[PDB]
């Protein structure tokens, strides 16, 4: 069958609920932002200044 | 994008405008607002393999090789799965819910367009003109949100690229454009790229083999249209996009190991990774389904 | 010598549609591998969203 | 303008100085561009007399 | 093709794939299944005059 | 301790164990348990001046 090993994900403290496996792993920063497109104008050089 | 450890990764988002007069003997600090700002996650699924294991008699009592091409189906059997858990992101941003449709409220949503209803379009050259003809107003859409004109594709089943090759022929057309004749090619169409798929509504691996080599599956194609399912295994006709949309996480890449076993007089060889795959912006998406009937 | 023509994406699509080999006799004024519009009766077409 | 306080710039894990530049004066370059293209609707609504 | 002697040839044929998620405990022995092979005849069918 | 970024920190807690025989012919893994795990947590309150 399986093997006997250890649980460095599990929560296995007095009174607390031990359903989640991946409870004490951490989140990251990726490294890219997401930011808007940019615009432009038309009509800058089609009239008299 | 590539990470070292960890469990999830974050990608954070923004963006705004402004601009007002001001009087003589005024502050600025009385017509002052914000900038918002929001985020993005995409989580590891876990660890896929593949192995095989080999026997020291039959590989001698044997008139040709094998061990070199077994290791040729196995690193090609991991880049499937990847292939087409991604197709089946692209048609989840288009079944959001209408309170939570945009990112941002003004910067866009997704498009989904319809063509005719499956009755009575029965030849496979009425289908077409109609797919032609929704492939210029799905080209508006994307530059009223200002996506830019570099890198568009649209994606369809090796069933659906030869009714458009149907379309263009000298029994429908009234001059040449586009296709090739002789060895069947199409060049783009309004800036798209056109590209065949033959495994295209097939999901992720799963958890456990068939007879033929049965369980949970992971990143599933939807199956059945309803009230709030836009897109489903019965509609789907193509779908299209910038290479914006979506993104995939790397923890570990593709390694090949062998192992010598003395106990069984054998040989093992065995392949994995890990990754994770998820969608970005809802802004750059689409699709084309069938009207109801 | 210097005319303009100012319209929306929407209805830039709608003058596309109309010389496609399913409506019209005969090729002008397009290139449909692409998108764009050459002039049309000395006037310049410009697409503001 | 945009105002940055202290205490939260040094919970951040990115930089942000760089990308509020560029938005504001992106933001005055629309205005001027919509403030021609209203110029021209007002040449058709003038009076009769 | 083209043979110097016997009464028949031979043609092998074979190919498979897939993989599966494994969680943490499992073993590869209780998931495994193999790659299948077969093969193919033709034979030699006489002498034919005029 | 000290930080850099972030609003929040993490300790880990870990177990012990125990030692047993081993007779000549015997296995390691049937006689396998393991350690457990837990962890605790602390907050920044914000800024203080004069």
């Amino acid at each position: 069958a399986n093997v006997p090993g250890q649980k460095v994900g599990t929560d296995q403290g007095k009174g607390k609920s031990g359903s989640d496996a991946l409870a004490l792993f951490l989140k990251v920063f990726a490294g890219e932002v997401l930011t808007a497109f940019t615009r432009r104008s038309v009509t800058a050089d089609k009239h008299i200044v | 994008r590539t990470i070292q450890n960890g469990k999830s990764a974050q990608f954070p988002v923004m963006g705004r405008t402004s601009g007002v007069y001001l009087a003589p003997g005024e502050r600025l600090s009385d017509k002052r607002k914000g900038i918002k700002h929001t985020e993005k996650n995409i989580t590891i699924d876990g660890l896929l393999t593949a192995d095989v294991m080999i026997f020291d008699i039959e590989d001698a009592m044997n008139h040709y090789d094998v061990a070199g091409e077994y290791s040729n189906q196995l690193g090609e059997a991991l880049a499937i799965a990847a292939d087409g858990a991604v197709l089946a992101e692209m048609a989840i941003l288009c079944n959001l819910p209408a309170a939570s449709n945009e990112n941002i409220a003004g910067l866009g949503t997704a498009s989904v367009l319809e063509v005719g209803k499956k009755a009575d379009l029965n030849t496979p050259a009425k289908l077409g003109e109609a797919i032609i003809g929704q492939l210029t107003i799905a080209r508006a859409k994307l530059t009223s949100n200002y996506v830019p004109a570099g890198d568009r594709y649209f994606y369809t089943t090796p069933d659906n690229y030869s009714a458009i090759l149907a379309a263009l022929m000298p029994n429908a057309a009234n001059y040449a454009a586009l296709i090739d004749p002789e060895t069947g090619n199409i060049r783009n169409v309004m800036g798209f790229v056109v590209v065949e798929v033959p495994h295209l509504v097939q999901g992720g691996a799963g958890g456990t083999r068939g007879a033929d080599g049965a369980s949970g599956q992971k990143h599933a194609f939807p199956a059945t249209a309803a009230g709030a399912v836009k897109v489903a295994m019965d509609n789907v006709v193509g779908l299209f996009s910038h290479r914006s949309a979506v993104g995939t996480v790397k923890l570990r890449d593709l390694a090949l190991e062998r192992d010598r076993d003395v106990d069984a007089q054998g040989d093992l060889i065995v392949g994995k990774y890990a990754m994770g795959h998820g969608g970005l912006r809802p802004e750059a998406a689409g699709a084309l389904v069938f009207s109801p009937a």
